[PDB]
RNA sequence: GAGAAGGAGCCUGAGAAACGGCUACUACAUCCAAGGAAGGGCAGGCGCGCAAAUUACCCAAUCCCGACACGGGGAGGUAGUGACAAUAAAUACUGAUACAGGGCUCUUUCGGGUCUUGUAAUUGGAAUGAGUACAAUUUAAAUCCCUUAACGAGGAACAAUUGGAGGGCAAGUCUGGUGCCAGCAGCCGCGGUAAUUCCAGCUCCAAUAGCGUAUAUU
């Protein structure tokens, strides 16, 4: 996207926590708002029990997607100033 | 490059090194040497630059004993390789000179500083050896193989 | 140092076991090892060496033998010395040159050829086969300073 | 425990005698330069109070230690010709 | 001319060169083996140290950065006991001296 | 090109959420939490700080001590006692937090506890650490190594590249003056409180 | 505060004396025609070790330069100044080598008592008095009348009177104290006037090498007559 | 009378997947994989392994199949 | 090369039109008892509310200035931080016994190939640096280094990671459909936390003191 590698955002209002199956990508989508423009785009989180870490209005950092809603583009690395893989290996807890 | 994989592994396994970092490093050395060999062939025969520089480099290699005292020409300077550089690598000399039963035991010995070359004890197993020095490798006096104190385990077992 | 009866220092550089050593009133050494055919002039308190390699070069030609081993040494003055190699080679040397000054072969000649009676257990002793004599070579050397 | 003093100079105009002093403790621990000044009072027939040693680098591998001993003709010559930090290291 | 200096040093000069002993020129637990030129530099350092028998500060940060910079910019590698130049303008000096 | 890439990365980090400010033109005295383990001289830091700021030795300083240090702003220094409960009080209060650490002992459990609770309820404006009672070290190598490791652990717990000052001895029974001075230097250069929704919705 | 690299090369200094070199005090000799006394004693002759060491040795009256005690540390000692040290009892003269670098001759009082000083200029002073200015910037009242420029004079150094003189002579051995061929011992064989400025001489060595040197930087030593003992 | 912290919070590993000796030293892991691969090589082709037995020859100690050709056809 | 808040004038000295001073004008701006009075530098931290290199020490050497051997020196050098790179290299070595009988490999696969391998077995050996460290040394004083006495490895420890592929499951949960299927996956099960000791620490692969991912791209 854009002109830089990562971009910032707020998460707007989660869809797909009404998702029926445990691990479907229509659970793992989330709705972010791109700050540099104000856009509404669609991003991933790599595991259900870490979507649980992304809560609404907590600073969220997104980046590309490289590899069942084919062609979502965005996934999220640092949450509120601490990395997602960090939180989900339970290294450091979440500061809001 | 599964051939790269298996070839590097066989290098380490035949000489029990530690990582492909160290193996690639010695390969880089070989690459610089064969670069020199290529250049000194690019100058044609009986040229003075060729004569003196090639005589020099061959003396360098035979001084560290990697290229044999038999064969002393730029052809074999090209023909050298990593197995030979590993042959003059140090820990191999402990194993082939019969102090450590295994290459790994030799590695441990070099760690706890029991062999020396000439005077000083050595800690780095990748200390390259020289042809002129390679037979002057033995245990130090401070090591229980060479003597000195019997060691801490003998100390505690006597305790 | 015998004065306090202690070890002070060692020196390495010899591919062979050193066979002989000579010295003088100064702080130097010379030390010959055999199969390398090599003398080493030790500069002691500075701990350096000077390497000297021999390379040995009306009779049967086969009996003439090159410098087989390197047995004896005699340091004569501060600058010259001599070596004796067991193929009968007697070689004056200088510190100032890489080369021997003067070597002579068969310094004690050849050995006596053995009998056919003990060389072969044959009722016919035939000199048609017989080994060439080896050069009767140096066992010991001495000089006065 | 053994000693040699190479390169000895009189220094008559500075009233001090300078030997490149090599001390060798094979297998012994380190040196105690004050005990060295005591010993060098005897070694060069002086008193400990007009000698002062500095330098004192032990070589690699233990044993030999190179030091620089200064023998003044008087302890007052040492006092007038000596560095401040060297004097308080001697203990004066 | 350095290659020429080594050739005339060992090959044609009927005067044997003094070699240092094996174990002395090992620098730091094996992490260094002393080459001839900087070994001579070490000898120069120690002989100056015994001239006025003064002590030195071990090489300060600026000369350290300088010589490390020359090394990082330099076409010479110290593999084992030996040094290894690359083969540009020193060899061209050999060529020019031979035409002379 | 690479200029443009780096600069848009710079603005990318220059972004955050758009929260509303709600700080009055005469803002209240912003609060410093002093917090540490028992037996740490929480009291001593308070004493030396108030002396550096007020020239007035307090032989037993307690309670909220309020001090001006620039024509704009001013602070209330307050320590925690050795209870988690008052720790959670001053935690939900705070805006800048000095955390004091014991040196040769290593970490204390209440220290890491309070670190956690401050982490959850909210990272406030600024947090700094003071590594103290350093003269309980014979060995310079030991002291420097301990400084290195506690810097690293405190960094990953707090954030990367934090602020950890050092306080060598206890001189007059007071502190080292130069160390506490440049401490005051870094803490008096001040920043606005960081917008936690609690401290921008309610009164306290 | 100049650098050891900015220090001139005819007075020697190794790589370990610190980055700076002391500047010489002003006096008879010129700045670049000077070896300071500390550079003599502790850097060339190594008799002392430190700045304060040299300082103290010169604060006590132990050394006399040209028969007179000198106390300032960086006094100009430029060329063939005699330096006595009575503790060792040895005197020193300051000459060049063939390489154009400073050299020091150990000597006793017998040759050390006099100086072969190069005449700079003769004049008629106040009261009409003839006086003489030599290379050491020494003036002499009432000299012998024959000595004009480019002559040297043997000087008593204790009364400081004239003891002899050597005339400027194409046929006399001389010494070079300047220029690109500085410090070359040979015989003046020719002289070219070049009236209009910067005249020269042609001077060959003892071993058939002739070269053109300026009469400014020339310096005679004797026809043969080695009046100062050159080291062998 | 203080309260220490443990190896855990000094090294906040937490929920890492657990590993072995063989992994933990990357010197050892290329020893064993070199051993087992060399054992794995001892399946397909034929290694030399010394001469006949020092006590002597003892037959083709593991069978002979007749009808099997192992010649590269040129 | 030009300047020491801005123009103008003056003052010492060997050397200044010092920017050292005085005077006026201008312009700020300090204390005040209201009458007065002195004065104008760099360095640092922020520069979004989110961030990353000492506020170290000495003139010990070299050098410089003075009534002057001593005094002072913003040169100089000493020390601290470091995955930005780069360098060397630990996190183990080795038997003996017992026991099990497959281990592995593949063009061509309901088919072939080759022979000692494994075991979470029981035990024996040595080896020790990292840490700890008496000192002595070093040094302006310290530190580092060199030495160096003494402690100092049995796994559950003196605890190596990051990355990907894949296998096995419930009295558990959910989405389909012409019964048993099939999927999604599943930290959740009945109980139970001082309870449970289980894939008992599963297998593969790569790089391992490091290594990933996005973006630009060559």
């Amino acid at each position: 996207f854009g002109g830089s590698s990562h971009a910032k955002g707020i998460v707007l209002e989660k869809v797909g926590v009404e998702a029926k199956q445990p691990n479907s990508a229509i659970r793992k989508c989330v709705r972010v708002q791109l700050i540099k423009n104000g856009k509404k785009v669609t991003a991933f989180v790599p595991n259900d029990g870490c979507l649980n870490f992304v809560d609404e209005n907590d600073e969220v950092l997104l980046a590309g997607f490289g590899r069942d809603i084919p062609g979502v583009r965005f996934k999220v690395v640092k949450v509120s100033g601490v990395g997602l893989l960090a939180l989900w290996k339970e290294k450091k807890e979440k500061p809001r | 490059e599964a051939a790269r994989l298996d070839s590097e592994l066989k290098l380490v396994g035949e000489y029990g090194l530690r990582n492909k970092r160290e193996v690639w490093r010695v390969l880089l050395t070989l690459s610089k040497i064969r670069r020199a060999a290529r250049i000194l062939l690019t100058l044609d025969e009986k040229d003075p630059k060729r004569l003196f520089e090639g005589n020099a480099l061959i003396r360098r290699l035979v001084r560290i004993g990697v290229l044999d005292e038999s064969r002393m020409k730029l052809d074999y300077v090209l023909a050298l390789k990593a197995e030979d550089f590993l042959e003059r690598r140090l820990q191999t000399l402990v194993y082939k000179l019969g102090l450590a039963k295994s290459i790994h035991h030799a590695r441990v010995l070099i760690r706890q500083r029991h062999i020396r070359v000439g005077k000083q004890i050595v800690n780095v197993p990748s200390f390259m050896v020289r042809l002129d020095s390679q037979k002057h490798i033995d245990f130090a006096l401070t090591s229980p193989f060479g003597g000195g104190r019997p060691g801490r385990v003998r100390r505690k077992k006597a305790k | 140092s015998l004065d306090e009866l202690a070890y002070v220092e060692t020196l390495f550089g010899h591919q062979d076991e050193i066979l002989d050593i000579d010295a003088l009133g100064q702080e130097r050494c010379v030390s010959v090892g055999a199969r390398d055919r090599t003398a080493r002039y030790w500069k002691v308190p500075e701990e350096s060496q000077l390497v000297f390699r021999g390379g040995g070069e009306g009779m049967d030609p086969a009996s003439a033998a090159h410098e087989g081993s390197m047995d004896r040494v005699a340091m004569i003055d501060d600058d010259m010395f001599v070596t004796g190699s067991d193929n009968g080679d007697l070689a004056l040397w200088s510190i100032q040159r890489k080369k021997p000054l003067h070597v002579i072969a068969r310094a004690h000649g050849l050995e006596p050829p053995i009998k056919l009676e003990d060389y072969s257990a044959d009722e016919i002793p035939d000199p048609s086969i017989i080994p060439a004599p080896q050069p009767r070579g140096i066992t010991a050397l001495r000089t006065l300073p | 425990v053994t000693l040699r003093t190479r390169k000895f100079i009189r220094n008559p105009l500075l009233s001090r005698k300078q030997m490149v002093v090599d001390i060798l403790h094979p297998g012994r621990p380190n040196i105690s330069k004050d005990e060295l000044r005591e010993k060098l009072a005897t070694m060069y027939k002086a008193q400990k109070d007009q000698v002062s040693v500095f330098g004192l680098r032990t070589q690699y591998g233990g044993g030999k230690t190179t030091g620089f001993a200064l023998i003044y003709d008087s302890p007052e010559a040492l006092k007038k010709f000596e560095p401040r930090y060297r004097l308080v290291r001697a203990g004066l | 001319s350095a290659t020429l200096d080594e050739f005339i040093a060992d090959e044609v000069s009927t005067a044997p060169i003094a070699e240092p002993s094996i174990g002395t020129n090992i620098v730091k637990r094996g992490r260094g083996l002393k080459t001839a030129a900087e070994r001579r530099m070490e000898e120069e350092r120690r002989e100056y140290e015994e001239t006025n028998f003064v002590r030195l500060p071990k090489e300060s940060k600026k000369e350290r950065a300088k010589r490390a910079r020359m090394e990082g910019r330099s076409g010479r590698m110290n593999f084992g006991g030996e040094e290894f130049r690359e083969l540009g303008e020193g060899a061209e000096r050999i060529s020019r001296l031979t035409k002379a | 090109a690479r200029q443009a890439a780096r600069s848009h990365d710079i603005k990318e980090k220059r972004l955050h959420v758009p929260l509303v400010d709600r700080l009055p033109d005469e803002p209240p005295p912003r609060l410093v939490v002093i917090v540490g383990p028992p037996g740490v001289g929480k009291t001593t830091l308070l004493k030396s700080l108030v002396r550096r700021y007020t020239k007035e030795t307090m032989s037993d300083p307690v309670g909220p001590i309020t001090v001006v240090t620039s024509k704009k702003q001013r602070l209330t220094f307050i320590e925690c006692p050795n209870e988690l409960e008052a720790m959670i009080d001053m935690a939900k209060v705070a805006d800048i937090v000095l955390l004091m650490i014991d040196g040769n002992y290593g970490f204390e459990m209440e220290t890491m506890e309070f670190l956690n609770i401050l982490a959850n309820t909210g990272m406030p404006g600024n947090v700094f650490g003071i590594l103290t009672h350093l003269d309980l070290f014979k060995k310079p190598s030991a002291l420097k190594d301990a400084k290195k490791r506690l810097k690293h652990r405190l960094w990953t717990e707090l954030y990367q590249g934090a602020h950890l000052f050092y306080l060598s001895g206890v001189l007059n029974g007071r502190y080292p003056d130069r160390e506490i001075h440049n401490l005051s230097r870094f803490l008096s250069v001040m920043k606005n409180p960081r917008p936690l929704v609690w401290r921008n919705t309610h009164p306290y | 505060h100049q650098k050891r690299l900015s220090a001139p090369s005819h007075w020697l200094l190794d790589k370990l004396s610190g980055a700076y070199a002391p500047r010489p005090s002003t006096g008879p000799h010129k700045l670049r025609d000077c070896m300071p006394l500390i550079v003599f004693v502790r850097n060339r002759l190594k008799y002392a070790l430190n700045y304060r060491e040299t300082k103290a040795i010169m604060m006590q009256r132990l050394v006399k330069v040209d028969g007179k005690v000198r106390t300032d540390i960086t006094y100009p000692a430029g060329f063939m100044d005699v330096i006595t040290i009575e503790k060792t009892g040895e005197n020193f003269r300051l000459i060049y080598d063939t390489k154009g670098r400073f050299t020091v001759h150990r000597i006793t009082d017998e040759e050390a008592k006099y100086k072969l000083g190069k005449v700079k200029r003769v004049q008629l002073g106040r009261g009409g008095v003839p006086f003489l200015v030599t290379h050491d910037a020494r003036t002499i009242r009432y000299p012998d009348p024959l000595i004009k420029v480019n002559d040297t004079v043997k000087i008593d150094l204790e009364t400081g009177k004239i003891t002899d003189f050597i005339k400027f002579d194409t046929g006399a051995l001389a010494m070079i104290t300047g220029g690109r061929n500085m410090g070359r011992v040979g015989v003046i064989t020719h002289r070219e006037r070049h009236d209009g400025g910067f005249g020269i001489v042609h001077l060959k060595d003892a071993l058939d090498n002739t070269f053109a040197t300026r009469e400014s930087n020339v310096f005679v030593i004797g026809s043969e007559k080695p009046w100062i003992s050159l080291p062998k | 009378g203080k309260r220490q912290i443990t190896w855990q919070i000094q090294k906040n590993k937490g929920l890492t997947p657990n590993r072995k000796k063989e992994q933990r030293n990357p010197r050892v892991k290329k020893r064993k994989k070199y051993e087992e691969k060399q054992k794995k090589l001892r399946s397909v082709k034929a290694v030399y392994k010394g001469g006949e037995g020092p006590g002597g020859y003892q037959g083709e100690l593991s069978g002979i199949k007749t009808n099997l050709v192992k010649s590269v056809k040129l």
